[PDB]
């Protein structure tokens, strides 16, 4: 595939593969601290204090393209 | 008792919990530790008697 006349834009194109999904959390594991099953008011008291696993937790590569 | 402990700790709490909480208090624990200071008063002659049993009481529906 070679079809191009001038040179490319400044800044670096990043290729970035896998699936488009909206908030997803891949990396999960079982977490020693529950906060109630179904109170979800108090739910963020485990984002003060993660599992160790979400503290930065990735997600899909649409994100990443979206944040680069 | 206790309601969600985790009320004031993740939430701004409802503005009213202070007058709520305290008549729920008074009304679960004060009747029965004012009854119970109610005597068994009788008379002089040895002839009548007065009791309230305690663990007894209960309120009514308004009218």
């Amino acid at each position: 595939d070679d079809g191009m006349d001038f040179p490319y834009l400044d800044p670096p194109l990043i290729c970035c593969f896998g699936a488009v999904q909206k908030e997803f959390v891949p990396s999960v594991r079982v977490s020693e601290h529950q906060m109630d099953p179904d109170i979800y008011s108090g739910w963020k008291m485990m984002q003060w204090n993660p599992p160790e696993f979400g503290r930065a937790p990735g997600g899909p590569v649409s994100n990443v393209a979206i944040s680069h | 008792m206790l309601r969600d402990g985790n009320e004031g700790m993740s939430t701004i709490p409802g503005f009213n919990q202070i007058q709520f909480e305290g008549f729920w208090r008074f009304i679960d624990q004060g009747l029965t530790e004012e009854l119970s200071k109610f005597p068994k008063m009788e008379d002089t002659d040895q002839e009548i008697e007065f009791q309230l049993f305690v663990e007894t009481y209960q309120l009514a529906e308004p009218l």
